[PDB]
RNA sequence: CACAUUGCGCCCGCCGGUAUUCCGGCGGGCAUGCCUGUUCGAGCGUCAUUUCAACCAUCAAGCCCUGGGCUUGUGUUGGGGACCCGCGGCUGCUCGCGGGCCCUGAAAAGCAGUGGCGGGCUCGCUGGCGGGUGCCAGCCGUAAAACCC
């Protein structure tokens, strides 16, 4: 009961979550796995974690797949060994990384109404922020009214 | 045994097949095609493995399910749109009169009873079509070539044609029309 | 690896002899009635090597199985000793192919086009990496001794034969 | 002496005589036994036939039901009104496959 | 080049690899006919130094020739027999 | 268990590394015999 | 030797040279013309015109077979194209020479017999329909058949053209022929009591009619004008039905003009068997048909 | 082939005798070693062979003040840098959205966090209903819809 956990680097654009289970379960059991991705963009840093059951087989495809040419990509397959193994490294393993588009969310939320009388003590606030450009613009020397 | 290569080839054809598919669906009718009614002979040839779910249901309302198959169908607006939807699995194009009577008269079938019997005798002609006016293959030959009222009914008769693989020969119009000789 | 090799040197083959006379012929016809520098895959011993010694050579491939040997043995060593990448491929008959004859000992990429000088570098780094490396942790050594049950079955027959009692 | 070079659409696109020009006759040789021409066709092909020669309906079931290939004659004549009735025959191709097959493994012996 | 690579390997003759290879095809060749033919020089440099091309003409010939003497000495070598 | 797992990856990597694809008595095979079509006849006239 | 070099050029990836080696070649799936030049075998085959036009009976039924069958792999759809080509030539041969005598009407199909040079030649047809294909019926024999029986019509419709004075090959309009011509694509240009029966009559052809055997054998007895529906094909004289210069037209269906013959195709074969016309009377629609007697 | 007897064999062709079967005669051929080239082969001698291709508008449609112009079509590898800003929240620190500048081979070592709808899986109650589910090579952006059937 050793699980065995390889690192590969350099993914080619497209070897995401299912061709990898799929690559690697054809060499043999994977218990968890997990490409590294942005979470202000749904985009992979273009490396992932495979957990696999057998540490053995998990060398044997690390030796075997360490340097492949995939579409310009020279992979980079190494096993980890068990000690730096970090216990929250298979946090996002096995579920969905969905692409949330936070720029129409801002964008939905700028357009939102609501009683702008916070908006206007936050105007009180926009008041002092340009007191504080108008200091930093005495160095300058423009002056501009409200 | 299957390869890495393989699989992101596929992962990169199915994402441009939903990028294009999504492409479709905002630019709903795409093709520029003038409104004319017309016939449009349409063939099922290898392309990628694995088609999108909505493909997969057009290809099965056309019975274009196996490699290489023919079938006539009425140049509609919906029609348009699901053929240039299939486009890559399909190679479609104008038919000809003498190119009808050949696949009609040399490869033509016809569904009876969920059992292909092959189109032997006007009598079986009568026996499923004639209804609607239909007493002989020359006159199913004549409406398929001038579409008629019981287009829908006369396709549903006629059983996907299997062609014979391509002996050494989008919208093709006319061009098509070699391809079946070149196919039959 | 080597199919990958194949396809950047599939493009870079030389011209068949068919080819080669009806360009000929084309140039013949427009003189009757100003180019660049033709880049191929560089074939033949003496040129091959040649070019490793004078480092026009950008990549090196080299069949696994000439008879004699003794044309190829010190090729690995030149090509170390002059820096260039090298490969070792199964298939004399293969090399041959790339070239339009029925073997070639040797093959050698010396420039490319615009078009494939980033496929030709990085095709240089992925073979120089995955196989040198593995190389250069087993080529130093002696091979062979893959004595198997028959041979090692003979050995202790050998042996309890010579050192129990005469020799 | 060579020709000029031609493009290849060109090539494309740019790429008989009395065979009884000197005939004399020729002795026929014994060994050849030649193929005798098939019987010419009876008043039963006829599609339209004397009724005389319409069978019974009673045979007309037997030799359905009987297994191909034992008959001494291999059809019976059937009335139809028109062409649009009269269907297409099935062994044709069968039949002319055999007749072939008579041509080229049938033995040739001349019987007096 | 090959070919001085080849000369100097010829003129090291007791290092391993020429050993090594010597000893496989002294098998190969007593295993093959007393006189048989060659195919391909297996000392192309020094055929080609004595004057072989691959052309079609040139053939060439490995006979065995047995060693030894006659206390009598053959004044014809052992190289002119063959 | 463990012997089939080494099994199935060493197989696997087999496969990765060089693909899918990996009476008794012996006589002369009869092979073709040509018939002579020589290029000029050895005697012009016959005896 | 030269399918095992092209095989060696293409396990090599030379495809320029393996694609000039298969025109070397000369492959009948893409040429059409037959594998082998057979001029010689014909010469000591047949040695006279009078042998050669008593087998054309088999000639003439395996090439009609041939022409009207689907492609398959040992006879591509290019050789069925020329042996379409060359049987309809050879019904422009009988047309004009009038050769044709006897038709005859089976459940087997269509019995044809002429006389050329006073040889009897009989050729059926079968209907038009899918020729259903049982059992073990390896295409390769017959196919050698189709191409021996190719030449031998290429050789025997040239030697009678060059005997009538026309010319070989006819000018043939393939844009016609995707038009749907079939017999009508050929223009017969020439070198620089049979035709009486319909002579003075114009007919017409509808959808039900059986359109080549009757243009055969209207072409055949005299007839020099019928009109058809555009279906039918091209060619016709008057595709307009409504076309009120019109004596007799073939209604085979269970605007019924005055000035018009309405008459069963059974009219025009049992016509062509007794040299003489038949009453439309005893011969209109929704009668009984006369019994139907072999020539 | 044969001390060579004017004898005896195999392939092709012809002639004369009742001749498609018999007899006899005639003509051209059938030695070995080796070279070049053909064609047919044999080898648990070697090798390749489950295919990393191209495939958006090389222009269209709608328009305006009639001849030029406009709108549309929406398509981007990742990481890093006490650098310069704008806007939204945060008591505030700060964090997000967008920029400006620089660097890196198609480079790489946890930092994964936004709420939902369909559908899958699963547990209970009386096929239906209520719950969950780091499950969806489906959508969506507060609710919820569409595909779905």
């Amino acid at each position: 009961s050793q699980p065995g956990v390889m690192y590969i680097a350099r993914l080619p654009h497209g070897f995401y979550e299912h061709e990898l289970r799929g690559y690697f379960s054809q060499f043999g059991e994977i218990t968890r796995l997990r490409v590294v991705r942005n979470k202000k963009t749904g985009a992979s840093r273009h490396r992932a974690f495979i957990e696999f059951a057998d540490a053995e087989v998990a060398d044997i495809a690390a030796r075997t797949m360490d340097k492949y040419l995939l579409f310009g990509h020279i992979l980079t397959c190494k096993i980890v060994p068990p000690a730096q193994v970090h216990p929250d490294l298979f946090k996002g393993a096995n579920r969905r990384f969905k692409v949330v588009p936070w720029n129409k969310m801002a964008g939905r939320q700028l357009e939102r109404p609501l009683s702008e009388s916070q908006w206007q003590v936050k105007v009180a606030k926009e008041e002092q922020r340009r007191a504080a450009r108008a200091e930093k613009l005495k160095e300058m020397g423009y002056e501009f009214e409200a | 045994f299957k390869r890495a290569e393989k699989y992101v080839k596929e992962y990169r054809e199915q994402e441009r097949e939903k990028i294009r598919l999504a492409r479709i669906a905002k630019q709903q009718g795409s093709f520029h095609i003038p409104a004319e009614a017309k016939l449009v002979f349409v063939i099922r040839i290898k392309g990628i493995n694995k088609i999108p779910p909505k493909p997969r249901k057009i290809l099965q309302l056309l019975r274009l399910r196996q490699i290489n198959n023919g079938v006539f169908v009425k140049v509609t607006k919906a029609t348009a749109e699901m053929i240039k939807i299939v486009e890559p699995w399909v190679a479609y194009g104008y038919p000809n009169l003498k190119s009808v009577r050949e696949l009609i008269y040399k490869r033509g079938y016809g569904k009876v009873n969920g059992q292909r019997i092959p189109l032997t005798d006007n009598a079986i002609i009568e026996e499923n079509l004639g209804k609607y006016g239909i007493i002989c293959i020359e006159d199913l030959i004549h409406e398929i070539f001038t579409v008629g009222p019981n287009f829908k009914q006369a396709a549903n008769f006629l059983w996907p044609f299997k062609l014979s693989n391509p002996n050494g020969g989008g919208n093709r119009e006319e061009h098509i029309n070699a391809l079946i000789r070149a196919m039959n | 690896l080597a199919a990958q090799a194949f396809k950047l040197l599939n493009k870079y083959r030389p011209e068949t002899k068919q080819e080669k006379k009806e360009r000929l012929l084309r140039e013949a016809t427009a003189i009757k009635e100003v180019s660049k520098k033709p880049y191929t895959v560089k074939y033949g011993l003496n040129h091959v090597v040649g070019l490793i010694e004078n480092k026009k050579a950008s990549l090196v491939l080299i069949a696994n199985d000439v008879d004699p040997i003794e044309l190829v043995v010190f090729l690995p060593a030149l090509c170390r000793k002059m820096g260039i990448p090298y490969a070792i491929i199964k298939g004399k008959a293969r090399l041959g192919t790339l070239v339009h004859k029925k073997t070639a000992a040797v093959v050698a990429i010396t420039e490319v086009r615009s078009e494939d000088k980033n496929e030709l570098a990085k095709l240089i780094s992925a073979v120089k990496e995955g196989y040198l490396e593995k190389v250069e942790d087993t080529r130093k050594r002696w091979g062979g001794g893959i004595m198997g049950f028959k041979a090692q079955k003979r050995e202790e027959k050998r042996k309890k034969s010579l050192e129990t009692a005469i020799k | 002496r060579i020709l000029p070079y031609k493009p290849p659409e060109e090539r494309e696109r740019e790429e008989f005589y009395d065979l009884w020009q000197n005939e004399e006759p020729q002795p026929p040789n014994p060994m050849h036994i030649p193929a005798p021409k098939l019987p010419p066709p009876g008043y039963d092909l006829s599609y339209n036939p004397p009724p005389e020669y319409l069978p019974t309906k009673e045979e007309r079931e037997e030799w359905e039901k009987m297994d191909p290939e034992d008959r001494e004659k291999d059809y019976l004549p059937t009335k139809y009104d028109s062409l649009r009735k009269v269907p297409a025959w099935g062994n044709f191709v069968k039949e002319r496959f055999e007749r072939c097959m008579d041509l080229y493994l049938a033995p040739r012996v001349r019987k007096n | 080049g090959a070919l001085k690579y080849l000369e100097e390997l010829s003129k090291k003759k007791q290092s391993d690899v020429v050993r090594f290879l010597l000893r496989v095809r002294c098998w190969e060749y007593r295993q093959l006919n007393v006189i048989h033919r060659a195919s391909r020089p297996s000392r192309p440099d020094k055929a080609r130094r004595l004057g072989y091309k691959a052309k079609q003409g040139y053939v060439i010939y490995r006979v065995r020739v047995r060693r030894g003497g006659r206390q009598l000495k053959y004044q014809r070598s052992l190289r002119a027999t063959a | 268990s463990k012997a089939a797992k080494g099994a199935q990856a060493k197989k696997a990597a087999q496969a990765a590394l060089k693909g899918v694809h990996s009476s008794t008595t012996f006589h002369r095979p009869k092979t073709l015999v040509l018939s002579r079509a020589p290029k000029y006849p050895r005697k012009s006239i016959p005896h | 030797a030269l399918e095992k070099k092209i095989s060696r050029a293409l396990g090599r990836g030379d495809v320029s040279n393996a694609a000039r080696l298969e025109r070397n070649a000369n492959l009948p799936e893409k040429t059409g013309k037959p594998r082998y030049t057979l001029n010689h075998i014909i010469r000591e085959r047949y040695p006279t015109f009078q042998d050669a036009l008593r087998d054309l009976d088999d000639c003439l039924s395996m090439l009609f077979l041939f022409a009207n069958l689907p492609s398959t792999t040992a006879v591509p759809a290019k050789m069925i194209a020329r042996c379409e080509r060359l049987c309809h030539e050879f019904q422009h041969y009988l047309i004009v020479t009038h050769s044709l005598r006897k038709s005859f009407l089976s459940i087997k199909g269509i019995y044809y017999q002429a006389n050329i040079q006073g040889e009897d030649i009989l050729w059926l047809v079968p209907y038009k329909f899918n020729q259903r294909i049982v059992g073990d019926v390896d295409f390769r024999i017959m196919g050698t058949f189709v191409e021996f029986y190719m030449t031998l019509l290429g050789f025997v419709n040239y030697r009678l053209y060059t005997s009538i004075g026309l010319k070989y090959p006819p000018k043939f309009d393939q844009v016609k022929d995707d038009q749907g011509a079939e017999l009508a694509a050929f223009s017969l240009e020439g070198l620089n009591d049979p035709s009486q029966l319909f002579a003075n009559f114009t007919f017409f052809l509808s959808r039900e009619t059986p359109r080549q055997p009757l243009e055969f054998i209207l072409r055949a007895f005299g007839c020099k004008r019928i009109g058809w529906d555009a279906v039918l094909g091209e060619g016709a004289f008057t595709t307009d039905e409504s076309d009120p210069r019109i004596t007799h037209q073939i209604i085979d269906r269970p605007g019924r003009y005055p000035g018009r013959i309405y008459v069963q195709p059974q009219w025009v074969w049992d016509s062509i068997n007794d040299e003489e016309l038949k009453p439309p009377e005893l011969y209109a629609p929704g009668a009984q048909l006369p019994p139907h007697l072999s020539p």
